[PDB]
């Protein structure tokens, strides 16, 4: 079996930039490498085949290079239509894909506005408590969100969800939700969301005491 | 070979 | 235009069977090899199976061998994927994909060219259920520079999707309805939040409208500001 590895996982770029993304095969695949473009919720589109051969209608600004184990895709001058995730695929020994490279829109760093929402009385009546931490309109995507209950870091009891990059302002928003039984929620007092992000010089905490 | 041509043989009899 | 349209996806219980179909048009289906490829939530693209143009040869990924079978009916321009003994790791979008077509057979090794849009298969024992909808009330805590955040938590529904609107569609700017997460219970949950002028909170009502068609449920939740 042959494993394909892409790098970087995400590339921030601007219209007009030269962009290069890399694909490595764990064993030699000669020239049997394809590049696909995929946009959210849409079928992949084949752009390059036989490592360097552009498919019909594919614009001249795309180019593929490589033979053996190291491959690259280059966009000589990025256009708005080119923001997408790119996947390589080897077709020498069955068919396997790289994990993809997301080419996203670059903008200035923007710290998230952070909000915390305690569980509603309506929810507590039913025996579960969800605490929501919201990170609004931030860039870049990378953020670390940790929960502390009575100042103890939590493990295993929270899930995150993130939006696609906003079409107008190029930011992301993110939720982290901590879920506890009503009995566990009532055993503790202090609930805190701690957010680390490049736009913040030190981590920001939003917290409440149960019942205020 | 799984990766060999899986389409009609252009040179079929 | 080469067109591939998958059908047959839906909810299936673990251990059960499900047959997917793909309707091909805009090329000579009987001359093309064909593939199935899937994408499991949170994983990469995974090749599933190939079948020769004439049905004479077929190969599978180790992860489905012995459970999945690929076949075709060239007289009906249809590709099939028969799945059996399904498990949660098979939940995915399944894509019909044409083997790379080359009338001159220039190269010795073959990839794939045109993809369909996919059909979604959800392998779950969960019963159909509409969501509970809880307010995420604005407070002084939710207020940042003349702006307040509020929302609704849309919890414990199955299967996807829900649709969420605010004020019956009159409020759309500043809304983020997050992708759902699958909970360990096997039910989905999401939040929809909106940022609004803090100046409005005393004179404008905010109501989230939640529609879940699989259960025929529609829920409105008024989200009331907190004095704290």
């Amino acid at each position: 079996d042959i494993q394909m590895t892409q790098s970087p996982s995400t590339l921030s770029a601007s219209v007009g930039d030269r962009v290069t993304i890399t694909c490595r095969a764990s064993q030699s695949i000669s020239r049997w490498l394809a590049w696909f473009q995929k946009k959210p919720g849409k079928a992949p589109k084949l752009l390059i085949y036989t490592a360097s051969n552009l498919e019909s209608g594919v614009p001249s600004r795309f180019s593929g290079s490589g033979s053996g184990t190291e491959f690259t895709l280059t966009i000589s001058s990025l256009q708005p239509d080119d923001f997408a995730t790119y996947y390589c695929q080897q077709y020498y020994n069955y068919w396997t894909f790289g994990q993809g490279t997301k080419v996203e829109v670059k903008r200035t760093v923007a710290a998230p506005s952070v909000f915390i929402f305690p569980p509603s009385d309506e929810q507590l009546k039913s025996g579960t408590a969800s605490v929501v931490c919201l990170l609004n309109n931030f860039y870049p995507r990378e953020a670390k969100v940790q929960w502390k209950v009575d100042n103890a870091l939590q493990s295993g009891n929270s899930q995150e969800s993130v939006t696609e990059q906003d079409s107008k302002d190029s930011t992301y928003s993110l939720s982290s939700t901590l879920t506890l039984s009503k009995a566990d929620y009532e055993k503790h007092k202090v609930y805190a969301c701690e957010v680390t992000h490049q736009g913040l010089s030190s981590p920001v905490t939003k917290s409440f005491n149960r019942g205020e | 070979d799984p990766n060999a041509n899986p389409n009609v043989d252009p040179n079929a009899n | 235009q080469v067109q591939l349209v998958e059908s047959g996806g839906g909810v299936v219980q673990p251990g059960r069977s499900l047959r997917l179909s793909c309707a091909a048009s805009g090329f000579t289906f009987s001359n093309s090899g064909m593939h199935w490829v899937r994408q499991v939530p949170g994983k990469g693209l995974e090749w599933v199976a190939i079948i020769w143009y004439d049905g004479s040869n077929k190969y599978y990924a180790d992860s489905v061998k012995g459970r999945f079978s690929v076949s075709r009916d060239n007289s009906e321009n249809t590709l099939y994927l028969q799945m059996s003994n399904l498990r949660a790791e098979d939940t995915a979008v399944y894509y019909c994909v044409r083997a790379y077509f080359d009338s001159e057979n220039l190269y010795d090794y073959y990839g794939m060219d045109v993809w369909g849009q996919g059909t979604t298969v959800t392998v779950s024992s969960a019963s159909t259920k509409g969501p509970s909808v809880f307010p995420l009330a604005p407070s002084s805590k939710s207020t940042s520079g003349g702006t307040a955040a509020l929302g609704c938590l849309v919890k414990d529904y199955f299967p996807e999707p829900v649709t969420v609107s605010w004020n019956s569609g009159a409020l759309t700017s500043g809304v983020h309805t997050f992708p759902a997460v699958l909970q360990s219970s096997g039910l989905y949950s999401l939040s929809s939040v909106v940022t609004v002028p803090s100046s409005s909170l005393g004179t404008q009502t905010y109501i989230c409208n939640v529609n879940h068609k699989p259960s025929n449920t529609k829920v409105d939740k008024k989200v009331e500001p907190k004095s704290c």
